C-alpha cells in the first residue's frame, strides 16, 4: 500500500505475497482478508493486488467453504470468515456496479467475484449476531493506527468485587515480596537503594494504603471493562469457605500450570487487544506530546509479534485464573434470543437471486428503452455502461455460479448429495422464471449486442440443460408459470414463422436480424431444451 | 415364569452366549460389534406440555370442537352396536355416558376437554403449527344430517360436513401418527404411574398388562383404534378450517452411536508367522451385510485399535465410499451390495496389490488398475479385514480351491495360488481383543510418560507420571488407569524410631501418593484393584464399581455372616480434601494401609485417618492402583515410603525383603496402564454343543460329550492365565 514504490517493486512485493498467501495454511489469513474486505471496495488502482490475492485463495480453498466439513485436515468454516466473505462479495458486486466501466479493471475483477460466489455456500445463513468493536476505525488509511479507548467508567463493581481485589491484593502485594527476595532486597531501619533495604517490612495488617490502590485502580478499570461488555459475574462457596478457613516471606500457588479452556483463551487475547490498545492510545498521545521519534512499536496487535506481546498475556491469564479461584464465574456478554433458521431469505443463494431479479428487471427496462430508442440513429445511452457491466459480469458470474453450484440447484434433499445441497421448490420456480425471463430479454436482440450475443446464448443453454422443469410444473408460482408458458408460445410462434420465411425463400431489416438470431441461437437453445426434457423426462 | 418375557413376535431360542461357534473356518460368520440393545426397556417418553400456551384462536375453536368430536366418537361407538342405559356396565349393551356432554359425568366430559386440550398442545409441541385458511370457513355451517335412529339418544347430529372433500398431505399425517403414539405413551405413563407392568394376559389378580409394548410393536387391534380415533381427530380439525402447517422436516443422521461401549470395528487377522515374502497369492473375502468393511493386507505389526489404512501398517479397500486406504484416503472401485465377493491379490515380487468384486476388476480413478502402485517388502504381509457395527462377513483362504468361486474366472488364469494354498492344518485367525489389560507403559508412547525417582536417605524411592503431549492440539483428554505390576498377597486365615519387635512381628504395609500441584484431585482416585479389574469407561465414578453382597445364612434364615466383594477398592481425593482450595499451597498426600493378617483397608490423607474403610476376604491379591484424569502436564506420584510402625511395600511385595525395614523400589516393580491393543487368538477347535426343543413336555435339551482341552500358561504375579 505505500506509495513511493517503483512498479519493479511493486511487481516483486505482489508475486511474493502472492505465492507466500497461495502456499499458507487457509486459516492462517483470515486476519489479512479482515482488512481485505475493508480495502477491497474502494477498488483504486491499489486494490488490483487484492484482487489477484482474492482469487487465489478462493480458488484454492473453495472446497473448504463449499463442503461444511471442508478438507478433514485443514477443518471446516468459522461462519465468521463467511460473514466476511459475504461482506466482501456484495461490497465488491455492488460498487463494481455503480463505478463506470473500465475493461481491464472489469476483466480482472469478474474472476475474483466470480470465485468468491463459488466459494460461497448458497444456502448460507446470515449470521443474526454481530461483532464487538469493529477495529477498522484503529486500521484507519491514515497513521496505520487508531488505538480507540473503550468507555468504561460507567459501571461500578459490588462488594463481592471489593473482597477480591482485597484479596488480589494480598496476592499482589505476595508477588511484590516474592519478587524483592529474588532480587536481593533485605530488612533493615534505613533506606537504601543501593544496600537493598526497602521501608516496607512491615506486615499486611499495618502496610500502606496507597499501596493497593496501583493495585486497585487499574484492576478496577480491567475488571469493569470486563463488565462492559456484558458480563454478570456470581460467586460460589469457595470464597465463603476462604473466608472461614480465614512485608513478608509468602509462598506462590504455582498457577501457569493450571491450563484454560479455549473460549477464554480467546476472551483473555480480546481483552488483551483492548487493553494493549488503551495502552498505545497513552503512547500515542505521549508521542504527539514529544512531537517526534516515533515509537515502532505502534503497530496494531494484529501485527505485533508474539514475544512482546506476552507482556500483557502473562497478566490477561492470571488474572482470570485467580478469577476463578476466588471462585467466580465467566459469562458471555451476550447470548442469541432466537435465529431465524425458517427464513428462506435468510440463504445466501435467496438474496443474491433476488439480486439478480432486480437486475434483470432493470435490464428488461433498459432494453425496452433501448428498443424505442433504436428507431433512432444513434443510440447514445447512459445505460450502455450498465449493459457492458450485466452482459460482461452478472451474466458471465450467473455461468459461473451455476457451472459452480449444478448440484445444490439440482438437488431438493431427495438423495444426490446426502451431506445437503437443498434448493427449496420455489427458490427453484423463481430460478425458473429468471431463466425464462432472461431469455425473453435475449430473444431477437443479437444485433444489438457487440458480440456477447454468443456469451449470452453460451449462458442460455447451459441454463437451457440446468432446469429444474419437473418441480417448477408440479409446484410454483402460477404467474411465474404464466410466464414461463408465455416464453414458450413466444418461441413456439417464432418457430412457425422461421419455417415460414425460409421455406418461402430459401436463403435469408428487422426480420433478417430475427432470422440469424434463429439460425444461430434457436437451433443450439432447441437442441439444449429438448435433450434437457428427454433427458429428465420432464 | 421366563418363558413369558420373551418380545411378542420374537421367538425363543437357546443360543451361545458368545459369538462364535464350532463350524467350518471359511463358513464362519465373523461379526463386528454389536448395536447397544437400549430397545429391549420400554420407557414412554411422552413430550412435557405444560409449557405450550394455546392460542386464543385455538381456545375459542377448541370447547365446540371438542363437543363436536365426542358426539362424533359416540356415533362411532353406535356404529359398532353402542348404547345408552342408566347402567355402566359395558357388557350388557347400556352406558349413561352416551347421552349429550351435558348430561353425561361431568368429570369424563372433562377430562375428554383436556384431552383435545392436549392433543392441541402436543401439536403446538411438535412444531405443528395452525393457521386458519378463512374466518369464513368457520363462519359458514356444513353438517351432515343424521336420522334419529342410527343417532344417539340426544338429538345433536354429529355429522360434520362431508368428510371425503379433505385430504392430508403425507407428512402431516405422519406427525399426526407420532402424535398418537404420543397419546398411547401418555397412556403408558398412566399405567405405570398405577402399578401396570407388560406381561400375556390380562391378570387383575397378578396386576401386570399384557398390552404394554411399543408402538412399532404395538397390536393390531388397538393400533386401529388409535388410528380412527386419529381419523376422526384430524379429519374434525380440517373441516373446519383450522389448517395446520408442517414444520420443516430436515434430515438427521445418527450413525449407529449405539453399540457396545467405544468399540468402533473389530479387526480380524491370520497369524504373523503366515506372512507371506515373495511370490503371489489370492484369497476371498464374503460381504454378508453391506456396511463400513474394509478387506486388504497388513503387516505384523498392524494396531487392532487404529483403523485399518490410517497408518503405514495396512493396506485397506472401503465399500461404501469406494475408498482406497494407506496412510490416507483416496477414491478406488465401487461399493458393494449384500452377497458380494471383493477377494484380493498380490504380487511380492514387482510389488503390487489389485481388487475385483464379483470377478471384475475394479480400476483406479484413472485407467490404472494397480490398487497400490509400489511399495516396499517391509517384513512381510498378512491378510486381514475390519467389520463395524452390526456387520458380518466371510473370509475364505483358499485351502479347499473349490470353494474359490470367482478365483476361477480371475486370478487363476493369471496364477495367483490361494493364500492356504498348501496346508494340512487350518489357519490359526487372530482378532481385536474386546476386554482391555493392564500393560507397561510403552516409552514410545507419547502421552504418558513414566519416571523413575531413586530414594535417597532423606526421600523414598518414588515413580512420577508426566503427560508429554499435554497442552498440544489434538490431545484428547480421558481418564486413565493405573496399577503397580506386583499385588499384596493377604492372608490365608484371618485371625480371630518405631519398636523394632512390632515392626518385625506386623504384617501391615503402606504406600503413598502425592497429585502435584495444578492437578486439580477430584479427578485423582486412590486405593487398591484386584486384577477382575477389566472396566474401561470414559467416566468414572465410585458408584457405578462393581460390588456383590454374599450373604451365608444358617438353617432358618438369619445370616450369620455376609461378605462385601468388589474388584476396586478405591478413595477420592476431592473428598479427601478438607479444606477447598486448601490443598494448592502443597501436593495432597493420599496414604494407603493394608493389613494383610485381618485385611482392613483404611486410608491416612494429611495425616487424619478418613472415615471409608473396606474389609476384603482373606487370600486376596491388592494391586495398587491410581486412576487420573489430567488437568495438568504433571499428573501424581507413586511414593513407597513407610508411615511410623508400618512396614514399606517392598516388604509385602518381595519375599527375599521380607523382614527389610528399609523402602526398596526393585526393577521388577513398575508402572502399568489399561489399555486395548492386544490381540486375541480364535481356538482352533470349538466345544460341539447341541441343542434342540424335545418338546413342551421335555423343553430344550443341551448336550456335550465329547471333551477338548487346552494348557494354559499361568504369570504369577499377575495373577493372569494365557493359552
Ligand atoms: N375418560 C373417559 N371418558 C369417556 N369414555 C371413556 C373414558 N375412559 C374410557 N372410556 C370409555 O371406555 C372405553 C375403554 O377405554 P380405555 O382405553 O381407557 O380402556 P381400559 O380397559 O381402561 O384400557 P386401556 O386404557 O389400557 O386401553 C373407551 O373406548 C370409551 O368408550
Amino acid at each position: 500500500k505505500g506509495c513511493s514504490l517503483t512498479k519493479a517493486q511493486r511487481d516483486s512485493i505482489e508475486v511474493c505475497l502472492l505465492s507466500i498467501c497461495g502456499q499458507l495454511r487457509p486459516s492462517m489469513m483470515q486476519h489479512l482478508l479482515r482488512r481485505l474486505v475493508f480495502d477491497v471496495p474502494l477498488l483504486n488502482e491499489h486494490a488490483k493486488m487484492p484482487l489477484k490475492l482474492l482469487t487465489n485463495h478462493y480458488e484454492r480453498c473453495w472446497k473448504y467453504y463449499c463442503l461444511p466439513g471442508g478438507w478433514g485436515n485443514f477443518g471446516a468454516a468459522s461462519e465468521e470468515e463467511l460473514h466476511l466473505s459475504r461482506k466482501l462479495f456484495w461490497g465488491i458486486f455492488d460498487a463494481l456496479s455503480q463505478k463506470k466501466y473500465e475493461q481491464e479493471l472489469f476483466k480482472l475483477a469478474l474472476p475474483c467475484l466470480s470465485a468468491v460466489a463459488g466459494a460461497l455456500p448458497p444456502d448460507y445463513m446470515e449470521s443474526n449476531y454481530v461483532s464487538m468493536m469493529e477495529k477498522q476505525s484503529s486500521m484507519d488509511s491514515e497513521g496505520n493506527f487508531n488505538p480507540q479507548p473503550v468507555d468504561t467508567s460507567n459501571i461500578t463493581i459490588p462488594e463481592k468485587l471489593e473482597y477480591f481485589i482485597n484479596k488480589y491484593a494480598e496476592h499482589s502485594h505476595d508477588k511484590w515480596s516474592m519478587d524483592k527476595l529474588a532480587n536481593g532486597w533485605i530488612y533493615g531501619e534505613i533506606y537504601s537503594d543501593s544496600s537493598k533495604v526497602q521501608p516496607l517490612m512491615k506486615p499486611y495488617k499495618l502496610l500502606s494504603e496507597k499501596e493497593k490502590e496501583i493495585y486497585r485502580w487499574p484492576i478496577k478499570e480491567s475488571l469493569k471493562t470486563m463488565l462492559a461488555w456484558g458480563w454478570r459475574i456470581e460467586r460460589t462457596r469457595e470464597g465463603d469457605s476462604m473466608a472461614l478457613y480465614n512485608g513478608y516471606s509468602p509462598r506462590a500457588i504455582d498457577m501457569s500450570n493450571v491450563t484454560l479452556s479455549r473460549d477464554l483463551h480467546a476472551m483473555a487475547e480480546m481483552m488483551a487487544e483492548n487493553y494493549h490498545n488503551i495502552w498505545a492510545k497513552k503512547k500515542k498521545m505521549e508521542l504527539e506530546s514529544k512531537g517526534g521519534g516515533n515509537h515502532p512499536l505502534l503497530v496494531p496487535y494484529d501485527t505485533l509479534t508474539a514475544k512482546e506481546k506476552a507482556k500483557d498475556r502473562e497478566k490477561a491469564q492470571d488474572i482470570l485464573k485467580f478469577l476463578q479461584i476466588n471462585g467466580y464465574a465467566v459469562s458471555r456478554g451476550f447470548k442469541d434470543l432466537e435465529l431465524d433458521t425458517p427464513s428462506i431469505e435468510k440463504r445466501f443463494a435467496y438474496s443474491f437471486l433476488q439480486q439478480l431479479i432486480r437486475y434483470v428487471d432493470e435490464a428488461h427496462q433498459y432494453i425496452l428503452e433501448f428498443d424505442g430508442g433504436s428507431r433512432g440513429k444513434g443510440e447514445h445511452f447512459p445505460y450502455e455502461q450498465e449493459i457492458k457491466f450485466f452482459a460482461k459480469v452478472v451474466l458471465p458470474l450467473i455461468d459461473q455460479y451455476f457451472k459452480n453450484h449444478r448440484l445444490y440447484f439440482l438437488s431438493a434433499a431427495s438423495r444426490p448429495l446426502c451431506s445437503g445441497g437443498h434448493a427449496s421448490n420455489k427458490e427453484k420456480e423463481m430460478v425458473t422464471s429468471l431463466f425464462c425471463k432472461l431469455g425473453v430479454l435475449v430473444r431477437h436482440r443479437i444485433s444489438l449486442f457487440g458480440n456477447d450475443a454468443t456469451s449470452i446464448v453460451n449462458c442460455l443453454h447451459i441454463l437451457g440443460q440446468t432446469l429444474d422443469a419437473r418441480t417448477v410444473m408440479k409446484t410454483g408460482l402460477e404467474s411465474v408459470k404464466s410466464a414461463l408458458r408465455a416464453f414458450l408460445d413466444n418461441a413456439a410462434e417464432d418457430l412457425e414463422k422461421t419455417m415460414e420465411n425460409l421455406k418461402q425463400g430459401q436463403f435469408t431489416k428487422g426480420v433478417t436480424q430475427i432470422i440469424n438470431y434463429t439460425t444461430v441461437a434457436l437451433l443450439p437453445m432447441l437442441s439444449s431444451l429438448f435433450e434437457h426434457i428427454g433427458q429428465h423426462q420432464f | 415364569p421366563c418363558y413369558e418375557a420373551v418380545l411378542p413376535k420374537e421367538k425363543l431360542k437357546v443360543e451361545h452366549s458368545r459369538e462364535y461357534k464350532q463350524e467350518r473356518t471359511y463358513t464362519r460368520d465373523l461379526l463386528g460389534p454389536t448395536v447397544s440393545l437400549t430397545q429391549a426397556a420400554f420407557t414412554p417418553i411422552p413430550v412435557d406440555t405444560s409449557q405450550i400456551v394455546l392460542p386464543p384462536h385455538l381456545e375459542r375453536i377448541r370447547e365446540k370442537l371438542a363437543e363436536n368430536i365426542h358426539e362424533l366418537w359416540v356415533m362411532n361407538k353406535i356404529e359398532l352396536g353402542w348404547q345408552y342405559g342408566p347402567v355402566r356396565d359395558d357388557n350388557k349393551r347400556q352406558h349413561p355416558c352416551l347421552v349429550e356432554f351435558s348430561k353425561l359425568p361431568e368429570q369424563e366430559r372433562n377430562y375428554n376437554l383436556q384431552m383435545s386440550l392436549e392433543t392441541l398442545k402436543t401439536l403446538l409441541a411438535l412444531g405443528c403449527h395452525v393457521g386458519i385458511s378463512d374466518e369464513h370457513a368457520e363462519d359458514k355451517v356444513k353438517k351432515m344430517k343424521l336420522p334419529k335412529n342410527y343417532q344417539l339418544t340426544s338429538g345433536y347430529k354429529p355429522a360434520p360436513m362431508d368428510l371425503s372433500f379433505i385430504k392430508l398431505t403425507p407428512s402431516q399425517e405422519a406427525m399426526v401418527d407420532k402424535l398418537a403414539e404420543n397419546a398411547h405413551n401418555v397412556w403408558a405413563r398412566d399405567r405405570i404411574r398405577q402399578g401396570w407392568t407388560y406381561g400375556i394376559q390380562q391378570d387383575v389378580k397378578n396386576r401386570r398388562n399384557p398390552r404394554l409394548v411399543p408402538y412399532t410393536l404395538l397390536d393390531d387391534r388397538t393400533k386401529k383404534s388409535n388410528k380412527d380415533s386419529l381419523r376422526e381427530a384430524v379429519r374434525t380439525l380440517l373441516g373446519y378450517g383450522y389448517n395446520l402447517e408442517a414444520p420443516d422436516q430436515d434430515h438427521a443422521a445418527r450413525a449407529e452411536v449405539c453399540s457396545g461401549t467405544g468399540e468402533r470395528f473389530r479387526i480380524f487377522r491370520a497369524e504373523k508367522t503366515y506372512a507371506v515374502k515373495a511370490g503371489r497369492w489370492y484369497f476371498e473375502f464374503e460381504t454378508v451385510t453391506a456396511g463400513d468393511m474394509r478387506v486388504g493386507w497388513s503387516r505384523p505389526g498392524c494396531q487392532p485399535d487404529q483403523e485399518l489404512g490410517s497408518d503405514e501398517r495396512a493396506f485397506a479397500f472401503d465399500g461404501f465410499k469406494a475408498q482406497r486406504w494407506h496412510q490416507g484416503n483416496e477414491h478406488y472401485g465401487r461399493s458393494w451390495q449384500a452377497g458380494d465377493v471383493v477377494g484380493c491379490m498380490v504380487d511380492m515380487n514387482e510389488h503390487t496389490m489389485m481388487f475385483t468384486l464379483n470377478g471384475e476388476i475394479l480400476l483406479d480413478d484413472s485407467g490404472s488398475e494397480l490398487a497400490f502402485k509400489d511399495f516396499d517388502v517391509g517384513d512381510g504381509f498378512i491378510p486381514v479385514c475390519s467389520l463395524g457395527v452390526a456387520q458380518v462377513g466371510r473370509m475364505n483362504f483358499g485351502k479347499d480351491v473349490s470353494t474359490l468361486k470367482y478365483f476361477t474366472i480371475c486370478g487363476l488364469q493369471e496364477g495367483y495360488e490361494p493364500f492356504a494354498v498348501n496346508t494340512n492344518r487350518d489357519i490359526t485367525m487372530w482378532l481385536s481383543k474386546r476386554l482391555p489389560q493392564f500393560l507397561q507403559v510403552p516409552s514410545n508412547h507419547e502421552h504418558i510418560e513414566v519416571t523413575r525417582i531413586d530414594g535417597t536417605i532423606d526421600s523414598s524411592p518414588c515413580l512420577k507420571v508426566t503427560q508429554k503431549s499435554f497442552g498440544s492440539q489434538n490431545s484428547n483428554t480421558d481418564i486413565m488407569f493405573y496399577r503397580l505390576s506386583m499385588p499384596i498377597e493377604c492372608a490365608e486365615v484371618f485371625s480371630k524410631r518405631d519398636d523394632y519387635d512390632f515392626l518385625m512381628q506386623t504384617s501391615t504395609y503402606y504406600y503413598s501418593v502425592r497429585i502435584f500441584p495444578g492437578q486439580e484431585p477430584a479427578n485423582v482416585w486412590v486405593g487398591w484393584i484386584t486384577s477382575d479389574f477389566h472396566q474401561y469407561d470414559t467416566g468414572f465414578d465410585l458408584d457405578r464399581v462393581r460390588t456383590v453382597t454374599v450373604t451365608l445364612g444358617d438353617e432358618k434364615g438369619k445370616v450369620h455372616e455376609s461378605i462385601k466383594r468388589s474388584n476396586c477398592y478405591m478413595v477420592c481425593a476431592g473428598e479427601s480434601m478438607s479444606p477447598g482450595q486448601g490443598r494448592n499451597n502443597n501436593g495432597l498426600e493420599i496414604g494407603c494401609v493394608v493389613d494383610a493378617a485381618s485385611g482392613l483397608l483404611t486410608f491416612i490423607a494429611n495425616g487424619k485417618e478418613l472415615s471409608t474403610y473396606y474389609q476384603v476376604e482373606p487370600s486376596t491379591k491388592l494391586f495398587p492402583a491410581v486412576f487420573a484424569q489430567a488437568t495438568s502436564p504433571n499428573v501424581f506420584q507413586f511414593e513407597l515410603g513407610r508411615i511410623k510402625n508400618v512396614m514399606p511395600l517392598s516388604a509385602g511385595l518381595f519375599k527375599s525383603e521380607h523382614k527389610n525395614p528399609v523402602p526398596q523400589c526393585p526393577p521388577r516393580l513398575h508402572v502399568q496402564f489399561l489399555s486395548h491393543v492386544l490381540w486375541s487368538r480364535m481356538p482352533n477347535q470349538f466345544l460341539k454343543v447341541d441343542v434342540s426343543r424335545i418338546s413342551e413336555r421335555q423343553g430344550w435339551l443341551v448336550q456335550c460329550l465329547d471333551p477338548l482341552q487346552f494348557m494354559s500358561l499361568h504369570i504369577p504375579e499377575e495373577n493372569r492365565s494365557v493359552d
